[PDB]
Order: C-alpha cells, then structure tokens, then sequence
C-alpha cells in the first residue's frame, strides 16, 4: 500500500555500510567428491570479504545464501543448526529429518537461494573477540570469536550425479547493522579465527622458522622527489 | 491464464541485485538488539577520521614506527622537505583511513584534507611553507615556484596553522584513484619558509602528517580494494 | 502479498510474508524528498556533549586538570538500566568504594621503547573492592576512566600515542596456528612491554605478537586514531584522559575471561633529551571504573 | 499511479536520437579459448555502430548490455570496474570478488541483461577528443578520446564447457542525451580510436606503402546526361 | 498461485524490444548534467541544414574539392547543363547531410530544397531555368519540354531566386529511398533561360548547389545505410 | 513495484526499483494529447536571438562591419555562471586586457592553395595577456569571435568556405597506427596550410591529415555545413563573422592540452583572377577571446 | 617573529608606469644585532611576502619587456 | 630569504619592482601602460628564546636614494 518514497541515489549511498557490504560475495567453496560435501558456515575463509567485515567489531545482519554449482540433475542442501550431527556421507539415515530445514533443487533450472537471519546469540556478531570460553586454569582455551557463535552449516548431496562437483556458496548480509570501527587490515591473513599475520612460508627442510609480515606497504626512492 | 512475459534478465543471478528471499527457519526470533556505543552507518566517516601518512617510506624506514615521520634541521636555504604526490592509489594515501576506504571507490571527488604535526621541544620554532600544485603542473623544484600555487604557511608555536585544505579543482567532476596522466590530482610539498631554528646548534626536528576526507568528499563505483590479496587459501 | 508496518516512490512488499525475508535496506520516506561527517567517531571533548557530568573526582580520589578529555564514541557511561538487560536480577553498584582512581607501576619511557599495553578490566583485577567483586560475581560491566600522565621539560622532545581499542585481538608472535595463552594476554597491572618485533623473539605457549607497528593485530600504526585516542606531544601536553562507556554486545560479560579494551601506549616519536642529561622518564597511568554493575554473586572464582 | 499519455507514434519518431541510437547492437564478439574470454567495453570495434554515434561529438547515455552465447551449462560475467587487475585466465582467485559485480546464468535459460548507467566522468561522453592526455614535451601522448573514459570490461569464464565457444555482446544505449552533431563518416575505419581513413592495404612485399581512401562516392559518366 | 501463462514470444530476445533491464552497479551516482551547447533531440534536423551535393562527379572530379562545381560558359544555344536524378540512394543525394540521414530509413516523404550558388565576379549576369520533373515523365532533353513541369527561373543578381523546392508528387504517401521504377521521383534539370554573360569573353562561370529537407519531410522503418560497409576487423 | 516521480496510456512503473534501469524513453503527457527545425543548428543570425549584445568591439579593438554575424548554435557566449561549475573556486575573469581581438599572421590565397586551419584555443597561446593566463591557470574556458576577411574587387572570383569545428580530431597522414604529434596538431598562430593530399606527402612524427576533401578527418566537404561557417563569396561579401560560445562537456579544460575548436577556411572554389593581374589575396584571421575565465593559478606551464 | 603592513596607493598621479616609477620601498634594519645566546646559530633567515591588493592596470599594450 | 647574521646592516627592497618576474602580477606590468597596486608586506623572522636582536621593518613612500 504504503508509497515510500526514497531517492534514486545521493552522492555518498554507494558507501553506507548497507550497500558496502551488501554484495552477495563468495564465503566458501567445497567439492562433491563421492557426492556429499560439507561446509561450516563462516567468512573467515576468504581474505577480501573479511577484511570488509573487519572494518567493524561487531556485525549484526541477516544473510542471503546462494547455491552456484555447475553440477545437474537433482542436489539436496541440509541446514543443520547447531548441537547435532549431520549427515557424513550420502545415503546417511539423517538426511531424512523430520525438523532440520533442508532444500531441493534442480541445478539447471535455477540458482537455489534462502534467507538465514540474525542467529547470533549476543545480540551482534564478534568480529574480533579478546577474550576465552573457558576459564583461567583450563586446559585447552579457544582465543578470539571461534566459540562466540557457530552459524551452522550446510550440508550438500548429489541424488543424480550427472556433471562437474564444484559448489560455491556466495552469501549477501543485508539488513545490516555495523558498530566499532577499526583499522583496515594492511597484511595478508594467514589463518582462520586467528588475527595473526606472520606468514612462515617453509615446511621441510632448512631455512626454516624465517617468517614474513606480507603486508602491503612500498616504498619510494626518495622522500621530496615523488 | 495471465499473459506474463519473461524478458532478456529474468533467470540471471546477479551479485549486485537487489531481491527478497525465501527465509529458512520460519518464526525464528532474532536476539534482542541493545544500545552499543560507537555505530556507523556510513563509511566514508571512517574516511574523515586523520590518520598518519607513512611520509617516510624508504629502503630502510618501512615495517618500523619511523617510517611515519620526517627529520627536520637548520638549513641556510631553502629545501623541499617532503612531497606527497596526490593519489589514492599511492602508499602514502593507500595506506590511510582516507586512502584505504577510497581504494574500494574507482573515482572520488572533493577535498583532502592535511595536516602537519612537528614534534620538537617547546624552544625550537620554525616557519614551513606547505604548497599544493594544481593538475598539470611541475613539481616546483624550488620554493619560489612552489609558492605560487595554493599553499599556506604553517608556523610552530600556534598549531591552528598546520592544516592545508587540498582544494577541489579538476575539469572532470571526478577523480580516478589509480593514478593516470589524465585525471592526476597533483602534488603537496613541504619546503622551509625561513628555518628550523633548534635551542642550540645541532638540534632535530620531527615532523609527522595526516590525512582525512573534508565534508565534501564523495565517492563511486565500488570494487576490488588492491589493498588485500589472497596468495594461498586460509586453513 | 505482505507488506509491512530523481526520486523513486515505491510500494513496500513483503513476496514472502516475513521480515528479514525482505530484500536489502535503504532510506524510507512518507512523503516526497523536496549526515556528512559522525562526531560520535573523531574522539569528541567531552564538552562536545555536555561538561556537567566533568578537577575530576570519581570516588574519593581526585584528580586536578578537562575540556581536553575525549568521550570515547560520544556517548556518556551509564548504569545498564532496564530493557537493554537481559537477567532481571538487580546488579549490584559498588559505586564510590570500586569506583575511583587506581594508579598502576609506573613505566619508564626511554629511547627504543617500543609500546606497552594493559588489558581492562583485567588490570584492575587485584585493585581495592573492584578486585574483589570481579571474583565474586558471575558477570559484570563497567566504564572506565583512563588518565594517562607524561611529564617532561620544555628540554625533552618525543610523542606518544595514547589509544583505547575495543575488543583488541593479539596475534600469535609467528608462525603455526596457536592461540595466545590465557597468561600472556592477563599480564595484571603490569601489562605487557612489547619487545619486539625480532626474528628472535620467543615462540612459546602462545605468545603474543611483539610488532609495535601492526599493532599487535595486523593493522598499521596511524590508522590506530580510528579508536578514541589522544597523542601526548611534550612539546604541548603532558597528560591525557579518554572516558569510554561500556562496549560489547552483550549486557554483561565475566570480566575474568573477556577483556574488552586494551590500552595501548605506543612511542610515535622516541624520546630525545635536550640540552639536559635524563634518558628516561616515568608514564603512570590511572584508571577509574566508572558506573560499575555486578550481578551473579557467587564464591570468589579465584582459583 | 500516473496514467502517462504518450501517443502511438508521430511522423519522425523514426528519426529522434533515443529511437534512432535505441536499438541493441553488437559492440564486440569474443572467443572463449581456454574457457576464458575478456572484452575492453567499447564501441569502437564495429563500424556501422561507430558511424551511428559520431553523428554526434557528445553523448551522454546508460547502456544495457546482453550477452548471446552459443556456449553451455553456465558461465560467470565479472564486470571490472577501472583501476584494478582483472582475472587473467580460469580458475584465477580474482574470480573471488567480495565487491566487483558479476553475473552467474545458464545459457539455455535465457539471456543475461544488465545495465551500465553513465560513469562518463566528464558529464558526457567524448565521441571525437581533440587533444592531449600527457602535456607538451611528454614522450607517449595518446591522442583522441581513448584517455577520457574507460567503461570498464567483461570478463567472462565457464564453469561446464559443454557447447560452442563464441560470445557476442549486444548493448543498446538508452536514455540518450547527444550533442553536437558531425558530419556522417564517408570512408570506411581502418583503426579503433583513431580517426584515420588511410588503408595501407599490403604489407610483406614489394607495391607496399600506396594506400587508399576507401570512401563511398561513386562517379557517373556525364553531368547533365543522368 | 497466481494462473499466468507465458504466450509465444516471452522468452524471446528482440534487438528492437524495450524493456527494463537490472542495474548492475546500484546506487551509481551519474555525474551532474551541465549545459552543453547544441543539443540535437532528433536526427531529421540535420537533413535540415544545407549541404553541398556533389554535382560534378566524374572520372577524374571524385576525390577532390573541384567535384562540388560545374562550369558554366556563354553559350550560342540553351544546353543541358547539369540533371540530378531525385533518389537518396544516388551518389549525388546520399553523400548529404540529407541523403545520409535518409538511408538509415527505407521510404521518405515530403519535399527536398534545392539551392544553387553561382561564383563568379560580380560583373557576370545569368539567367538559368531549373526544372523538376514529376514521376512518369522522361527526362526532358530540351527545354522546351522541361519548362512544362515545376520550374523556376535563377536569376544573378538576386540570390532570393537560388532556391527551388521540389514539390512532393507521387501516388503512394511515401516513396523508397532506393531507386525503383515503381516510386522513382523524378529529375530535377539545370538550363540555360537566356545565357551566362561575362564581363569579358572566354569567362567562365561556378556553379555549386546544396539540398535539405523542408519541414514536411519524413521517414520510416529504420535500416542498415549502404554508406557504411566494414570488410575487415578493426585493431 | 516502484515507479517514479491513436494515443495509449501507460502506467509508469519502474519494475526493478531505480532510475537507468528504467526502458527507453518516449516524451510523457499528464492529460491527454487531443518541432520540425530546430534553430540552434543552421547557424543563426545573431539577431535571430538578440542583437542587444552586438560596429562590434571588444575590451579596446573595434570591427565595424554585424546582422551577418552567425552565432554558433544559437548561443551567447556566458560565464559559467554557478550550479555547472565543479570546483567553488572564484575563477579569475581578465575582461577587456585578455578579452580583445587578435589579428594573426595574413596568408596568401593562391591559385591551388587547399586550406588552412588554426586550433583554438592553441592560436592565441602566444598573444596578449590571454596567452599569459593560459600558462599560468590550471583550466579556462572561454568563447570566441572569429572574424574572417578576404578583399578582392569585382574582377575577382572564387569562394572560401569558414567554418569551426567543435572536437576536430585530425588523421594521420597515412598507413599505420600512429598518433598525430602534440606538435603538429599545435602548430600556432601560423595554424596548418593544407598541401595534399598526394602519396609523396611525408609520414613522420604522427603528421595530420593533409587531404582537405575528407576534412583531414575522413568526412566529406559540403557536410562541413553542419558546424557553425560562413561562406565567403568574392561576388558578395568580403568578410566572415562567427560567435561561438563555449562548447565541452567539462566546465573548464587545461587550453594548452585541450583545443576545443578549429578555425578551418576550404578554398571551395578556386580564386581566378578576372582582367586584373592579381594572382593571390591575403585572407586576414582575428580572433577575440570572449567571456573568458580562469581558474587554479599555478606557476606557468610554459616549459 | 613577524610583521604586517598594509599600505594603500601612496601616489599624486592616479595610475604610473610600475617599470619605471618604484612608488614604495620596503626596508629592513638590524636596529640591534643578531647575539646568539647558549645556541650555537649565528645566522637566521628573514622572509618577506608580499601581497598585491586591489590592484589596477590599463592602457593596454605589447609586453614593455626588452 | 636573507640570512640575518652578525654585522648585516640591512636589506631593501622596492615596489611594485620586487614582484615585476612573480606570477601574474609581474606579467600584467608589462602588458599594461599604467597600474596602481596596494601591497601587503608580511616580514617574518624566527629565532629562539636564546637569540637576542631587532629589526626595523618600514615602508617608504618614494624611497629616492643617494
């Protein structure tokens, strides 16, 4: 009913947090190798999309996920909320699921999209968290916003093989709501969860435990003569 | 039944578009949202926020603290300090708040805006001439050809005089952040108005700059910041 | 289908009846049409709101300066008050007793300091009855009152910055995947000097990233001014004060396990002596909690 | 709501700018060896396209482009905006974009449709540019309108090779505004840019270096005898 | 739900179609519109403004400025002096302004201007006979058989008498813009009235002439122009 | 969806919501309905809009000659006035010292000779207190007032023709793809003579197009009508008069970079001596840089 | 440190030459030397800048440059 | 700039004549006949809290020199 008026664009709207980060943009990439392949829910994976996230210390969207895969026939995808065990394998008895909301689809009739909202328990999502689950003496303390949430995941099977096993998950948070600010990361990541930036490139042999920052800054030949 | 016609883009995915979606776990209650300090809304306030230039960026100088700031002394003449050639592609500005949130935007638009802090103790006093030579001129290579552009004398012992407004002028109504012969926005450069007179022979001066948007400033057409690469997945 | 309860009308529609179903969020207006800059952000004066909440006394202790103070987000700290409150178990406010200046060790700032940090409100954890409700109650929040105090002579020569990060994440000193120890990242009161960065630093249980310049994080220096903020020049000031609310999504979190802001002291420009002969001078930092809440008394979770 | 009146047609509704330069037509073709395929937007490439917008010296339009290809099963478009590295091949990690717009679809599903609105930078678009990016004495100067603008470029890979290999992009410039009008081109374009009608038709051997005009007038035997 | 039906020609893609179509890069702000000078809304005012036709094109004229101009002289006896056969696709018309826009169309309608311009000294005098002769006649070969058509007498001296409009006569409403016997428009011829007198004999005169549009003239059905042809890619 | 804010109504409706996305565009009625020239092109007369603004003298120069003046494209030349203007920078307007005539070098008109041509605002970049206030401003914008005069006596005969071309973008001289030389497209107040075409003229350097038919640009004569010019009948009229406002798409351009016009004089029909024994006539250029402005003062570009 | 003078048109004709006629002179005088104190500079930089303002020209003609 | 040193007795400089090669003023003195200009001359010299000194800064309307 109701007209909502709005604007066709003003100078500045391509920079709102909403249009900044309101890019559907790939989180993940998996494999069907023997037809089933799993994907933990999360944007740590892909270094551009979380350093966007990481302008900001806490995020509060929902996310939009859609299916891009150049597999046919027929394809499952499992949303399995957290404190269960998904399905391991194709022709698992838990891919039949009275409650944990799943969807079908023909890949070569469309691209599979739907809608996971704000889940995330704290009222907005940790970015960076500098604090631990468990307490002092405990054994084993996970540091920063691993345990702060689990987002789910998805679950993907193959009912008719037929082409390639390639998916790619590409998610768009909208509805955003973005908090603290904080620098721009200026080094490339070199792990997930993990805010270290030290790279030790080496495994094997010798020259080993020398470490590189792999950050971005260059320099110039002399300053007063650029 | 109704005639409905599916045109050229109907069954496309697009990135960018804009659509509803069908939402997964159906009368989910969001967690209550509470008052948190510190929203932003937009992200070119991050842009206005100063932020130091790495002015010294050399062989030596990069990856450490002193890499943000140039040494100054007593000259008989006249010498050009320090040029920051304006471009938001250019490690200098790429690596700021200003910079790094522009580097997103393929063009821009408005003023930069530039300040000088000296860090020297309170008995050294000097005089700076910071002059900003429009699109399609020279870098000056001495100060009286630095002069007759935009500029301004900021003096010690006031510090209401350090920051230059880099001005808004180009043909174009638009500025293309990776630097190009066409769009290229100019040069700021610092040169010694009269000296930099120490409390005794031999002293150093320390100077360090900042950059932020002014109100003014807008920018368009996102894209791939060339700030961030992945080399090698994240495990 | 639903709804819902130059310039471009349009008719809200829910397709799928639900919100957060829709699609992206832009600008409404009811009528037709016919913001620049954020002082939240950019550290205000404390003035820039208002001066009649501030000579600083929190508590029993005095401190003698004001306009110079930045309200960390502009926003003033408060008590939690209702409806943003999750648990409807009063807290408890220890209010003058826990709420006041705390001074810690003293650091001496020589040439080739690199930085300090302190973690809040672990700093705290052994200071007066603040210390003790920490323990003795399942979660907690507070805001805090930071007065970073730096004196040397119109001689002297040299800058710090003096930064307050929410939710400040250290790396891991190199290499593999670890998690910074517990220990390493609640030094006390004494905080933690960075050393580094080396290729000799060492690598054990998980110790933090030693890299002044990447702030520990990964994130340069200079864009550091993003947070709230203030730089000590001795050549002008030789204090600081920065008042931060209470940051964090949740309303209360435990205090013991999460710290929510660092402070973080870093050398911008070394220390140079002028015509006088001291290499070195003290920074003392004082921190007050400042409306302070405790709820979920229980036995002191001291171990 | 408004009921907006226009007309069936009116006499020279053929000729006005928005009809005459409104059709969808092809600016380039391009080959997708190797499953990678990248095309520089421009209207240069085609001749009779050229000739129609250099009747006049300014536009100022958006353009929706559509892509016709005989390939399968689906492909990705990624529209690079100026300024930054393109995906150089398949399976390239540029392809991972949390920013730069891109277009997934399935050939045998429809057509993909997007719009480009004017990102001329200068308020309208030069068709003729009669000078210098560089100053005086610099040593490269690139004459002509190729420093004024750039409108990007496609990119183009496929997921499932299947069927043929040939992309064709149409665009149609709509919301026309144009400017100062030019004379009709008489000669046929032996260059992209450039605006020189000379052929220099041979090359490798002897009878190189005569070169010709290739223009459309043509003779009659007598005045006063047609 | 809701019974559409897609009909044939839905899923169809149509070069000439108009639909609305996805806008990648949304909330793109287009830079501001200033004014320009000359806006042309529509293509038909071109063929509105005069342009020389290439009267004298022959062996060894085409190519060259002289294929603009015919020479006249003092002659004993009327002459034929020059005849532009009337169609848009003929080398004399098609290489106008108005020719040119009316290839892009498949049929015209309305009436063509024709305006002759003689150079010479202002000593000379003429007095010359231009004649159009309607659909379904020959071309005349005398003069006395082409003054029964439309005619006008040029006279120099005036140059308010250059200009002769050639009628729009046809059965149809509009007429092919190629040549063909069924629509063919007819010729429009240029004679000698009295003759061109010198000031001195063995003088000699220049005749150029323009053609444009009138305000009724129109076209349709847009097409491909035969003035542009592309035998080879370009690089 | 959105919409917007013999003869069919439609309902306005923007089904993806934004303008651009929008199909093409017709012209809109609000009630029911129940254009063939256009003016500006054709070159008016200068009095076909108003000869208030003009015996013609500019800033200290007279020409007295003025109804057949052609004011190019219907338009008085103007300052940019504002809300056109990109920076908010004052520009500096010279007026009547940089706003004059300036009569360039005379050339002979031969028997033979093809053309001539001279780039603006390239011409006058050596003369007066314009060609100063090129080099030292960053950009300018200015009209112009070409006056145009060949005298020859009743004996005489041939015809020019004088034209200004918005835009001209030169060919090379031939064969490859080359640039035409920053040079040779500046040559000057000498401006060009056009010497082809021939297939012994030289290619080097990027040189320009030297064939006047095909306009150097590959676009017949006779066409050239479509841009503002004056034809010079020696049995008429003796001189040329052209007011050109200013035409781009930017605000203001560089001017030593940029040449947004060309003044090109086509010898149409050939110049024949009538009993007279005068084989050549000079044919005299002026031109009066008109409502001229200049902004981001630097130090002269000049090398 | 510093000085600021603001001088109209002193003259008795209303417009001269400027090459010929100098119609000011600005001119500095160490009244009292330059002494060091426990500093080591013996020398330190005076700067002049001047301003026109609301300045006049006419009778234009060529450059009067040689 | 002028070094200011131990035993220098002064400096001077005249108007317009100082400016006639700076900018576009120094460019419209020789296009034109006649002008008339009023200046604003900023004199500025800076030494610590350690040196010691003055100068006098003054303006001479039709400075004719011996």
């Amino acid at each position: 009913i109701e007209t909502r008026y709005v604007y066709n664009t003003n100078t500045n709207a391509e920079a709102d947090v909403e249009m900044f980060l309101g890019r559907s943009a790939l989180w993940g990439k998996v494999t069907l190798t023997r037809q089933y392949a799993k994907w933990e829910i999360n944007f740590q994976e892909q270094a551009h999309i979380r350093k966007k996230f990481e302008f900001f210390t806490y995020l509060r969207f929902d996310m939009e996920v859609t299916i891009v895969t150049n597999n046919k026939g027929l394809m499952q995808i499992m949303f399995v909320p957290p404190g269960i065990d998904h399905p391991e394998t194709h022709d698992d008895r838990k891919w039949d699921s009275a409650s944990n909301p799943s969807v079908f689809f023909q890949p070569k009739s469309g691209f599979p999209r739907f809608t996971i909202p704000f889940t995330g328990l704290a009222s907005a999502y940790y970015m960076f968290y500098d604090g631990y689950d468990k307490p002092k003496g405990s054994d084993n303390n996970e540091y920063g916003i691993a345990p702060t949430n689990d987002m789910g995941l998805l679950c993907f099977r193959t009912l008719d093989n037929s082409g390639g096993n390639d998916v790619k998950i590409y998610v768009k948070p909208k509805h955003i709501t973005a908090w603290v600010p904080r620098p721009p990361r200026a080094t490339q990541y070199t792990h997930k969860y993990s805010t270290n930036y030290h790279y030790k490139p080496n495994s094997s042999g010798p020259d080993e435990h020398v470490l590189k920052d792999r950050h971005f800054i260059k320099t110039r030949p002399l300053i007063s003569s650029a | 039944g109704l005639p409905t016609r599916l045109p050229s883009g109907s069954q496309q995915f697009m990135t960018t578009e804009d659509e509803q979606s069908p939402n997964i776990l159906p009368g989910f209650h969001p967690s209550k949202k509470i008052h948190i300090p510190g929203m932003i809304t937009n992200v070119m306030h991050m842009a206005r926020v100063d932020s130091f230039i790495p002015i010294n960026n050399i062989q030596g100088e990069v990856g450490k603290v002193s890499m943000y700031y140039i040494t100054v002394t007593k000259k008989t003449v006249t010498e050009r300090i320090l040029v920051l050639p304006l471009e938001m592609s250019n490690t200098l500005f790429a690596t700021t708040l200003l910079g790094e949130v522009l580097n997103y935007y393929a063009n821009w638009s408005g003023s930069i805006t530039i300040t000088f802090m000296c860090v020297c103790d309170a008995f050294s006093t000097g005089k700076f001439l910071v002059a900003y030579t429009p699109p399609g001129g020279k870098l000056p290579e001495d100060r009286k050809q630095a002069m007759l552009g935009v500029h301004i004398i900021w003096d010690l012992g006031l510090q209401s005089s350090c920051t230059i407004v880099v001005p808004w002028i180009s043909s174009g109504f638009y500025r293309r952040t990776k630097a190009d012969s066409f769009t290229h926005g100019g040069y700021v450069s610092l040169w010694y108005q009269t000296a930099f007179v120490p409390p005794v022979s031999g002293g150093t001066g320390s100077i360090l700059a900042t950059c932020s948007a002014c109100p003014d400033m807008s920018v368009r057409m996102l894209r791939d910041s060339p700030m961030m690469e992945q080399k090698n997945e994240l495990q | 289908g639903a709804q819902v309860s130059s310039v471009i009308k349009y008719f809200n529609i829910n397709y799928y009846k639900d919100s957060a179903s829709s699609g992206l969020s832009r600008q409404d207006f009811s009528q037709d049409p016919s913001t620049l800059t954020n002082p939240a952000l950019m550290s205000p004066s404390v003035e820039a709101c208002g001066y009649s909440d501030r000579q600083i006394t929190i508590g029993n202790s005095t401190i003698t300066t004001s306009l110079h103070t930045v309200l960390a987000y502009g926003e003033w700290p408060t008590y939690l008050s209702d409806i943003d409150a999750t648990s409807v178990d009063k807290p408890t406010h220890p209010e003058t007793s826990a709420d006041r200046f705390y001074t810690l060790d003293s650091v001496e700032w020589q040439v080739g300091s690199h930085g300090w940090w302190w973690k809040l409100p672990d700093a705290l954890k052994d200071m007066g009855v603040f210390g003790q409700n920490m323990y003795y109650h399942s979660m907690g929040r507070s805001g805090f009152i930071i007065h970073t105090q730096c004196n040397a002579t119109k001689f002297h020569s040299g800058a710090l910055i003096v930064a307050v990060i929410p939710e400040h994440q250290l790396a891991y000193v190199g290499g593999v995947k670890v998690n910074v120890g517990y220990d390493h990242t609640h030094p006390g009161q004494s905080g933690h000097q960075i050393r580094g960065p080396s290729q000799s630093n060492d690598r054990s249980g998980g110790k933090p990233d030693e890299d002044p310049l990447f702030n520990c994080n990964g994130t340069l220096l200079g864009n550091i001014t993003i947070f709230p903020h203030q730089i000590i020049n001795l050549r002008t000031n030789n204090s600081s004060t920065i008042v931060v609310p209470y940051i964090n999504c949740v309303p209360m979190d435990n205090m013991l396990k999460h710290n929510n802001l660092s402070l973080v002291i870093i050398p911008l420009v070394p220390l140079r002596p002028g015509s006088s002969g001291i290499n070195s001078v003290p920074i003392t930092v004082t921190i007050a909690p400042y409306k302070s809440e405790f709820s979920g008394a229980m036995e002191a979770q001291r171990q």
